[PDB]
């Protein structure tokens, strides 16, 4: 289909050109989509505007706003890459396991800072720009780190370990260009959640634990409910209410729709668009560091 | 039936409910100790068992339960 | 010839001969058994 | 990639005029579905009678009703593009014009009965809009018509996907080629918050906007046309209309002493007795002081109050950097104002993706 | 690009119920065996009781790829 | 670029074959394709994992991880599979409707099986190799009736554990398609084995509903005119993201009905696209 192209930076170095035609597999992000790019736009002297370092918060928004694209075949006689435009077949690409884990199969790979760990530096002698390869993961840490960063930013005003592995991140917030973000975020979260069902349920505890007292399933939700006990016994605990009409009258439904539809938005809003599903054939799903596989489009 | 001397002599492991549904239940919460702990599995085990015996006994079949994975019909 | 067969079958009679006669058995009809078998289709492909 | 797929209906929305290009046809709902599954959302607050004399209406004003509700695919499902061009984009660009398009409109299809069926219509939107349901979430994606044939007082054309209908050469049209054209309501300006320029593939998206006021509601189907994210889209239509979002909110609500000593009680004085002092005593006579909140309130409706913006990824173009030209047409027995486009086509999907604010 | 396809048929000789198997050899075996342990606690829990915090407390101060 | 064959079960031709025969528009889809795959691992007797046997929500991931293919093949002495893609051609691409439940054209296809009430899910339990297919519904009817069967769980346990039901139970929940009957939730002392796993399921949801609805008037009352108190709100927020992951469930699949082959009677010749 359509390809783009960019023109080949002068001053080429051997060291970096033989990597590139060796490997051919890495991810890039682009903001400016164009066919015919001579300097492009990824430049961290562009980016750095005033001269402030960029805050987490800030790359996560630009790389929210900004597109994806998977660099192809590279040629001495012209560089080629590939973009993510609609749902169609691109055949003739490259894939390679750049984070240091395995992947499952099925798992579509979003774009990251690189947090993790201190990645090589491949300080380029040209003129033109450099290009600093990130290593990351999609999800599987994501999803914890952007927990623990929401809750130091919400707090203001670390170790994991899987299957006898430790894993070490380094935090950085300094700038409160996303805390207003995060503030207007949070509060509207709190008042789209907020229903009628609460008090009902509310004015159940001695029912709720008169079940759960022969049922078992309680340790389960008491081992990190040490504060919801608490509060349960300083509200206000109406007692059974009076409902305007009881022939089409359902507020069940109302507040289960509410909360579908509010998990709806947060989900595509904390959703990185990415159709990216590749299928193997004979050997293992699992992939491995060391070895290359091919694209498969779904 | 086997045994004509006496009969077992594990009481607390040869009732329906006896340690089997209590504990290794999955739902209720180390492949015998699932294989060989639930009735339901036990018996279809065994019926899959006799019927791969009757299947070979009458007329391949597949390489399954005989071969590849030991310690099955001949436990 | 490949293009159409339909699954195409074929029938081989086979006999079980013993011994020669030398008496009274008494003699009978001889079994003829047979054996049918049908065909199998197999391809390689690949890309390049 | 492309089908080619008919449907069965002789005179739904529409009537037996010369076919043209650039329509829009979507799907509506069965009215006796929308109101079984509304009866439980309303929640009161209006007569439902206002509601049935609607249905009343719309069912005797409807043709031949001996069809609608049972049959089989011969039923009132699909709508014109010139229905919904006369009943909606009438006060986006040029009223002046618009006006008197809409009235050559009527006077030329109708000519006997259009004014009572377009004020019926109205009317039957209108009563469907005040009654606080969305028709929305019942729309399905449709494609869209092109074939040019006639019968003895029959019409069956087919409808088109995505795909090389430009390239296939069908040579059934008037020049080598298809045509493809938009009418004048389908760009809005985005330059006053979007001054930098569109390097990329931009995108076609439908807006289907709600208002509610004091006992007044309209509808506005809009189509807007950016480059933006899709996540980005609703943040845009919030700052845009945040003169009346403010507006939307304070007439929206229709249909108290704090806990400041939390922080002071966490850890200290903690009287933590929510199961010994209840599965031991009865609890019947010991819940005297607990807490009153000193107020009384039933239902807190505020998920159906702040609907107001809404985004459809429907329909794209094969290339960027396309130039729209104005100029005129004539077709037909009136000449009207018309915009031609080009490298632009139709497909996607219905996902129903909105961002409340 | 090309694809190269030969669509062939084979049909087969003699019965198959007469044939000899038999083994060969085995790999060593070589697995994790000894001060081994469950996953009893990571597997969910069980009925709770007036207990919870005097075990918890037990597990705590005791906790300080083959199972069995 | 490779072919798909299948084993032939023995000793099972005339039920099998007669099941076959009617049933021509089955689906059959594989974690992961191989050369040479066989029926003892896309069954339900191997899905069996963590120790416990497979429940709803683990049919369901299994599901939303899963591919989607569809083969078209009815012979009495052979059965074969067929390769499946977009730049594999695959000429006749006829299907037939399994579900009888009426659908609409342009719907959605998502993989809910109806266990929580009126299964009719008969299989052959003289093997124990079974592959229940489960009924296709659009985004909106699936929402609807998660909506129904969780607010319908939600009032039982209440009853159950409240010692005094409210009288109201149904009130007016009737779903038609232009002018029809539907007939659904008529049985109320059937029990199933199925609410195991919701119950649980609903307990969360409504802890996750009252600590946010509670969190509001903790923090700060904007609109009202040893304990750091942080792991229950890093708990919900960690339980958030997870089902955020979960509650995913976009369609994949097309739908492009010609005409209508359920306008007098369903159950027939009907048209599907791969979009």
């Amino acid at each position: 289909p359509f390809e783009i192209e960019v023109l080949l930076p002068g001053e080429l170095s051997p060291a970096e050109t033989s990597a590139l035609q060796k490997c051919e597999g890495k991810i890039i992000t682009f903001s400016t989509l164009r066919h015919r790019a001579s300097l492009v736009d990824i430049a961290l002297s562009s980016y750095y505007i005033n001269g402030a370092p960029p805050d987490t918060l800030s790359l996560l928004e630009a790389y929210r706003m900004r597109f994806a694209a998977v660099i192809t075949r590279v040629i001495p006689g012209k560089l080629l890459a590939h973009a993510i435009g609609v749902g169609t077949p691109t055949p003739g690409l490259f894939i390679q396991n750049t984070s240091p884990v395995d992947l499952c199969n099925g798992d579509y790979i979003c774009l990251l800072p690189p947090v993790f760990g201190s990645a090589d530096s491949i300080r380029l002698d040209s003129v033109g720009l450099e290009i600093v390869f990130p290593l990351t993961i999609p999800q599987t840490l994501m999803r914890e780190i952007i927990a623990k960063v929401v809750a130091r930013a919400v707090e203001r005003t670390d170790v994991i370990c899987y299957n006898g592995r430790r894993y070490e991140l380094e935090t950085n917030l300094q700038h409160r260009d996303g805390s207003d973000a995060a503030i207007r975020t949070l509060v509207l979260n709190l008042m789209f959640s907020i229903n009628e069902g609460c008090l009902l349920l509310l004015a159940l505890i001695p029912t709720l634990l008169v079940q759960g007292a022969h049922d078992g399933y309680v340790n389960l939700l008491i081992q990190t409910a040490n504060c919801v006990r608490e509060t349960g016994q300083l509200i206000n605990i109406p007692p059974m209410p009076r409902i305007q009409d009881g022939h089409r009258r359902f507020p069940i439904y109302e507040t289960i729709s509410s909360w579908i539809s509010t998990s709806s938005r947060l989900g595509d809003t904390l959703g990185t668009r990415a159709i990216l599903r590749v299928c193997v054939f004979d050997g293992p799903s699992t992939v491995h560091p060391g070895d290359r596989t091919a694209v498969i489009q779904v | 039936v086997a045994y004509t001397d006496r009969a077992t002599l594990n009481p607390w492991a040869s009732q329906k409910h006896s340690y089997g549904d209590r504990l290794y239940n999955g739902t209720y919460n180390y492949s015998p100790c699932f294989k060989f702990f639930t009735p339901a599995e036990v018996n279809t085990n065994c019926n899959t068992l006799d019927r791969l015996l009757m299947e070979a006994k009458a007329v391949p079949p597949g390489s399954t339960e005989m071969t590849q994975d030991p310690c099955g019909l001949f436990q | 010839e490949l293009a159409y067969v339909r699954d195409g079958v074929i029938q081989f009679e086979v006999q079980q001969p013993m011994i020669a006669r030398d008496g009274p058995h008494p003699v009978d009809q001889p079994v003829h058994n047979y054996m049918v078998k049908r065909i199998h289709k197999r391809s390689l492909s690949a890309a390049f | 990639t492309t089908q080619l797929i008919q449907q069965v209906s002789l005179t739904d929305f529409f009537r037996p005029d010369i076919e043209h290009a650039g329509s829009i046809v979507l799907i509506l709902r069965h009215p006796s579905d929308m109101i079984g599954e509304a009866n439980t959302l309303t929640q009161a607050g209006r007569d439902p009678d206002v509601l049935l004399e609607g249905l009343r209406n719309l069912f005797n004003a409807c043709t031949a009703p001996w069809t609608v509700g049972e049959g089989g695919g011969l039923r009132a499902y699909v709508t014109s593009l010139s229905f919904i061009a006369a009943c909606r984009a009438e006060e986006y660009t040029d009223k002046q014009a618009a006006d008197a398009n809409r009235t050559a409109i009527v006077s030329a299809y109708g000519c006997s009965r259009m004014e009572t069926r377009l004020i019926r219509f109205s009317e039957c939107l209108r009563a469907m809009v005040q009654c606080h349901v969305f028709p929305h979430r019942f729309i399905s994606f449709f494609g869209s018509l092109l074939e040019y044939t006639i019968q003895d007082n029959l019409c069956n054309i087919t409808a088109v996907a995505k795909g090389p209908q430009e390239a296939a050469r069908t040579d059934k049209t008037s020049t080598r080629r298809v045509t493809a054209n938009i009418p004048a309501c389908v760009f809005w300006d985005v330059d006053k918050d979007l001054h930098l320029s569109a390097d990329g593939l931009k995108h076609v998206f439908l807006v289907f906007v709600y208002t509610q006021r004091r006992q007044r509601e309209g509808v506005r189907l809009h189509l807007a046309l950016s480059q933006l994210n899709e996540q980005c889209f609703g943040r845009g239509i919030g700052f845009l209309l945040g003169r009346i979002r403010a507006e939307n909110a304070a007439w929206g609500t229709e249909g108290t002493r704090a806990l400041p000593l939390v922080q002071l009680s966490n850890d200290p004085t903690s009287p933590r007795c929510s199961i010994g002092e209840i599965t031991g005593v009865n609890w019947n006579l010991a819940r005297q002081r607990l807490y009153q909140w000193t107020g009384d309130f039933r239902g807190l409706p505020t998920q159906l109050s702040c609907m107001y913006a809404a985004y459809t990824l429907i329909g794209t173009i094969p290339s960027e950097s396309v130039r729209y030209t104005r100029r005129m047409e004539r077709f037909g027995g009136y000449n009207v104002p018309t915009i031609w486009l080009e490298g632009v086509v139709w497909g996607g999907t219905n996902t129903w993706n909105e961002c409340y604010y | 690009n090309f694809t190269l396809t030969q669509p062939r048929a084979h049909v087969d000789l003699g019965v198959g119920y007469t044939a000899v198997c038999a083994t060969a050899a085995l790999r060593c075996p070589l697995t994790d065996m000894g001060n081994t342990a469950q996953n009893l606690f990571f597997s969910r829990g069980g009925v709770p009781m007036l207990h919870d915090n005097v075990t918890e407390s037990l597990r705590r101060i005791t906790a300080s790829a083959s199972v069995c």
